[PDB]
DNA sequence: GAGTGTTCGATCGCGACTGAGGACGAACGCGCCCCCACCCCCTTTTATAGGCGCCCTTC
DNA sequence: GAAGGGCGCCTATAAAAGGGGGTGGGGGCGCGTTCGTCCTCAGTCGCGATCGAACACTC
């Protein structure tokens, strides 16, 4: 007695499907909810498949809610390509008519470092060597994320929770060169991009080159 | 001579053998015979009012067992056997049967600590894990997705129709097995469009709901 | 005286009457497969930059 | 043999045409389920037929 809506009910049903692999809190899927709904009142993107759609709900209540997730996370929990979740993110944005916001390395500190089980003092200084590099412009190229894994893995390699890339690189899914790369372009100013409150395991003199 | 011919010599010959039932933990040590097989010596004493009989352990087989005689009475017991060339034969019938027990040897301790080495194991309980967050790497595509587009690039359906006659022809090799198939199977042998194979089907035959509803197809009797 | 034929009573057979049980079907029901409808999908060039996979070499 | 770094590749966007695809919406035909109908036997009683018996007419 309600067939149109079957995809749309059962598409929350895979939202909350898609919120419960990574335990988001309600509020942010509640809004997700509401703007499928919305989506799917305007019907003008019924040419496009739900799961893509609940997936681009689910990246921009992150970002209303001040912290995204990567769509390489996004991917993680669903089955489309990053470039149709994009595509499809794009189409609501205009769909929706509404603004974003824009990506801040800060945001990713607290889970990765978390990941590491690194402590404060070396995630809060790691923040600052991102927040450093990104207000001099040191790397205007690489992604926030690989330009905040080379901070951390700096970081890290300031203390004594040192990792290996290829570890670092595992956990945020960028490439190793990547890293390497990214970490070849903040080397240069390693010792003066730590916060002024910081206590080496490792002189900057002694931080390994790659 | 024949598989299902059973060997009634033992039977016949009033063949007579000995039944003993024996402890596991003997009954490995046993595994270790020594030398061919030799696993010890049995001892039988027989008096006006009582008989015994023990089996003691070979010397390497160490590095007594008394026997309690049981009744076989109430059931007749044979012995009947297959060989590994698959023959079959009766060896004897069964004239006695015991049990190995231990005597002035065990109280309990030792009994319960070969229970416990015999076991060796966690029984299944589930020790911990203690905490760990092993989170799952975001692949930025569906891996299946990826790995289907390995296979989906490598060929299309979207194939040519040069065949207002090679598909014709097939069509006389399946008739041939059966007089009706399924619209679905028909798209099988083919390499078009169903619309297009409905063009072709519609041309040289009718079909049915056969009785089953499925658009099954045949070719025209007429 | 005697022998045979007919009819109500009485006796016995019958079927009607009522209910429960077993088997059957038809209305109801379930779901797949069919098809039309609506709309993406593929290809190139030209420019650019970020990310990246694979190989070659060396450990 | 395994680790590593370098080469080179892919991707992202813009724009459209021709032919096949695909999903959605819609629908039809067969199978599955459940309650009611139909059929039958048993049981009691009324009814009809049949057996039992007395009076009148003919030989």
């Amino acid at each position: 007695m309600s067939s149109s809506d079957r995809a749309m009910m059962n598409a929350f049903k895979e939202i909350t499907t898609m919120a419960d692999r990574i335990n988001l809190p309600r509020n942010i899927v509640d809004r997700t909810n509401n703007l499928f709904k919305q989506v799917y009142e305007q019907k003008s993107l019924k040419g496009r498949a739900n799961d893509a759609i609940a997936s681009a709900c689910l990246y921009i209540a992150c970002r209303q809610e001040g912290v995204p997730r990567t769509f390489k996370e996004i991917c993680a929990v669903s089955r489309i390509s990053k470039k149709e979740i994009g595509r499809c993110f794009k189409l609501i944005l205009k769909a929706l008519e509404t603004s974003v916001d824009l990506i801040t390395t800060g945001d990713f500190m607290s889970r990765f470092c978390s990941n590491l089980c690194l402590p404060k003092q070396v995630q809060m200084a790691a923040t600052h060597i991102a927040r450093k590099a990104v207000e001099l412009d040191l790397v205007p190229g690489r992604s926030p994320i690989s330009v905040a894994a080379a901070a951390i893995y700096m970081a890290s390699q300031a203390s004594a929770e040192k990792r290996t890339q290829k570890e670092i690189g595992d956990i945020a899914g960028v490439a190793d060169v990547t890293i390497r790369q990214s970490y070849r372009l903040i080397y240069p100013r390693a010792p003066d991009l730590f916060p002024t409150d910081f206590k080496f395991d490792t002189p900057v003199d002694k931080l390994p080159q790659l | 001579a024949e598989r299902g011919e059973l060997d009634l010599t033992g039977a016949k010959q009033n063949t007579g053998v000995w039944l003993v039932k024996v402890p596991k933990y003997l009954s490995q040590q046993w595994a270790k015979a020594s030398g061919r097989g030799e696993v010890g010596k049995l001892r039988i004493a027989k008096t006006q009012g009582r008989t015994e009989v023990s089996f003691t352990l070979n010397e390497d087989l160490a590095n007594e067992h008394p026997f309690v005689l049981q009744s076989v009475g109430g059931q007749t017991l044979t012995v009947f056997t297959e060989s590994s060339s698959d023959k079959l034969s009766l060896e004897g019938i069964v004239v006695q049967r015991a049990e190995c027990r231990p005597a002035a040897s065990e109280n309990y301790m030792r009994l319960k600590r070969l229970q416990i080495e015999e076991s060796s194991k966690p029984v299944r309980l589930s020790q911990q894990l203690d905490k760990v967050v092993t989170t799952n790497y975001k692949p930025v595509a569906n891996h299946q997705y990826n790995i289907e587009y390995e296979r989906k690039k490598k060929e299309d359906g979207k194939r040519a129709r040069a065949d207002k006659q090679h598909v014709l022809d097939m069509l006389f090799s399946a008739f041939e097995k059966h007089q009706y198939y399924n619209l679905k199977d028909l798209v099988d042998i083919t390499k078009q469009p169903v619309v297009y194979l409905k063009e072709i089907l519609k041309e040289i035959g009718v079909q049915n709901v056969k009785g089953i509803h499925k658009n099954t197809w045949e070719l025209k009797p007429e």
